[PDB]
């Protein structure tokens, strides 16, 4: 019984199993906390033989140091040993299992496994949520001992495991009875806040934080906006069915306050994949240009072991370390960057990788706008229209205020992007009523309408 | 490399009985030494009377 | 199964490396977490008796020997708020 890891347990099994029933000496696993390391363990070495010792080694292995380890780690395998070389021919297996890995140990132990003598016929294996699994956890724990509900401590899993969960059960019962002491009546075992937060600290990899980058949802003021996405979700709907192009590159570009960092990511999650990742300048901050191109590849072949996925790296002339005054930039993370967009998938894999860019024309120049692909324009506001239309979709103001500004269907025209209207309509609020609206408009006016 | 590392280690005293009961052992040899010269002593001037 | 003998056993951070890896080439012995790792949960779990600790700078210990079930708990202190002072 295993809860996941079956293509992993089948290919595993075959290699080691199946050519026996020269052989492999021993076969090691590398697994995460929580795996349900030891059952797997159990399972493998029962499966094996019916009876076939199931031998158990310490984490302390090496202790007895004034002279023992070097006998007592050899002694266990020299029984081993001892039983293979007695009876050889008509076919001996032993078991032994050491969990949870100097001087001396290195060179004896697996000089053990070939030296002088064959040492075949016997393996070793060296291993370092299961919400089922996590409810046994409750019925052998917690049964031990209004209440919890079957089934939430144990699909609240994710911040914890159960083989931490050990202290706010046992702490459960001072809960209630702290009465800082007659006998308040037997409670009934009450859970409330109860949940991870008394003893928090494990392990179980958060590392999301993807909807931080996009804190709005993008509302819909205007038709550029419809236009943008369905022309870019075409684009990943054609890979599904696509032959002759599994990488697919497009450069999506406006000027600076467009948010477009979002809106890849918004194009991305619509379209639902196995895998997404998100490379941003934010997260390597401070790091060498070498460190840099580094961090690409490794998430941009987790990007490639995944069947098919898109991708985005966004405000890259940032990544690329640009500067106008006279230009400055790393080099070698550029032409990195640019192979990848010609660099093939393996063999059937196909991704989208896709690229913000607040000026176009640094790179056209730089010649790296061949290798994107198929672009996209996002406009900043030109009009009053898409203004209020915008504003409308948000409701910061009263339709009455709204009025003064509506004064204005192209009394003036506007080159204003989304983000620092969104932050302007913050300090306009945040003056005086009279003159919210009155300072809105002025500024609106002070970058030149 | 450019690898400078000069070290020190400290020492594991073997349990050499670590406890003065050695010394009942050398009391006998003190009495061994000790109580048989007088034997001689009577015993050349018991064959002297 | 009457509890109240307890130990201060203080300044955890000497008598334990991690794993004894930390200072590379060392004594066998300098180093045993193994004994007393061994004696409370090794042999049998022992319910009878509670050790506590001092660590003016855990960070050194915590890996190996905090892993939950050896100590699940572990606690910190910070200083004084200004109603605390
Ligand atoms: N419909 C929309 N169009 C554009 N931006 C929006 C829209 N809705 C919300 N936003 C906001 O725009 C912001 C864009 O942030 P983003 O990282 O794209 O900045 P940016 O525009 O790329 O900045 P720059 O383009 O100057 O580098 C987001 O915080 C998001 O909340």
């Amino acid at each position: 019984g295993i809860g996941g890891l079956d293509k992993e347990f089948s290919d595993i099994f075959r290699r080691a199993f199946a050519s026996r029933v020269k052989h492999v000496k021993g076969i090691l696993l590398y697994g995460p906390p929580g795996c349900g390391k030891t059952l797997l363990a159990r399972q493998i070495g029962k499966m094996l033989n019916a009876r076939e010792p199931k031998v158990v080694n310490g984490p302390e292995i090496l202790n007895k140091y004034v002279g023992e380890s070097e006998a007592n780690i050899r002694k266990l395998f020299a029984d081993a040993e001892e039983e293979q070389r007695r009876l050889g021919a008509n076919s001996g297996l032993h078991i032994i299992i050491f969990d949870e890995i100097h001087d001396t140990v290195v060179n004896q132990l697996l000089s053990k496994i070939d030296g002088v003598e064959q040492l075949n016929n016997i393996l070793v294996i060296g291993m370092t949520p299961d919400e089922k699994g996590r409810l046994q956890i409750l019925h052998i724990h917690t049964a031990r001992m209004a209440d919890v509900d079957i089934k939430e401590l144990a699909v609240e899993t994710k911040n914890f495991s159960g083989a931490e969960l050990e202290g706010l059960v046992r702490a459960a019962q001072s809960t209630a009875m702290n009465r800082h002491i007659e006998s308040l009546q037997v409670t009934r075992g009450d859970f409330l806040a109860s949940l991870e937060n008394d003893i928090k600290p494990a392990f179980g990899t958060n590392q999301e934080d993807y909807a931080s980058y996009i804190m709005n949802g993008i509302i819909k003021w205007g038709d550029p906006v419809t236009r943008v996405l369905d022309d870019g979700e075409l684009l990943v709907q054609q890979t599904k069915n696509s032959d002759r192009t599994p990488l697919v590159s497009v450069l999506l570009e406006g000027p600076p306050h467009s948010g477009k960092t979002a809106l890849a990511a918004k194009i991305a999650e619509e379209s639902n994949f196995p895998f997404i990742k998100i490379c941003s300048p934010d997260k390597m901050i401070g790091f060498s240009e070498t460190a840099k191109c580094q961090a690409m590849k490794k998430i941009f072949d987790d990007a490639y072991k995944s069947q098919l996925s898109c991708v985005v790296v966004d405000d890259i002339e940032r990544l690329l370390d640009y500067v106008p005054i006279g230009p400055r930039f790393s080099n070698l993370v550029l032409q990195a960057l640019l192979v990848l967009l010609k660099k093939a998938p393996p063999q059937g894999r196909k991704l989208l990788i896709i690229g913000t860019t607040s000026r176009k024309d640094v790179l056209q120049e730089m010649e790296m706008l061949n290798a994107f692909s198929t672009t996209i324009h996002v406009p900043n506001i030109a009009t009053g229209e898409q203004l209020l239309e915008a504003l409308e979709l948000l409701g910061n103001f009263k339709d009455k205020e709204r009025t003064t500004i509506a004064q204005q269907v192209k009394g003036k025209k506007v080159w204003i992007g989304i983000k620092k209207l969104l932050m302007l309509i913050e300090m306009s609020l945040q003056m005086d009523p009279e003159y919210r609206v009155r300072k809105f408009l002025a500024l609106l006016r002070e970058e030149g309408a | 490399m450019a690898e400078d590392a000069d070290m020190r280690n400290e020492l594991e005293e073997m349990q050499r009985r670590a406890d003065q009961l050695a010394d009942e052992s050398l009391e006998s040899t003190r009495r061994m030494l000790q109580l048989v010269e007088e034997s001689k002593d009577a015993g050349i001037r018991t064959l002297v009377m | 199964n009457s509890g109240l003998h307890i130990i201060i056993f203080d300044e955890i951070d000497a008598i334990c490396k991690q794993r004894g890896s930390m200072a590379g080439s060392t004594g066998v012995h300098d180093t045993v977490v193994n004994q007393l790792l061994s004696k409370i949960d090794g042999v049998e779990q022992l319910n009878n008796i509670l050790v506590i600790g001092m660590t003016n700078r855990p960070d050194l210990i915590d890996e190996a020997l905090l892993r939950p079930g050896r100590l699940e708990v572990k606690m910190e202190i910070g200083l004084p708020d200004e109603k605390g002072r």
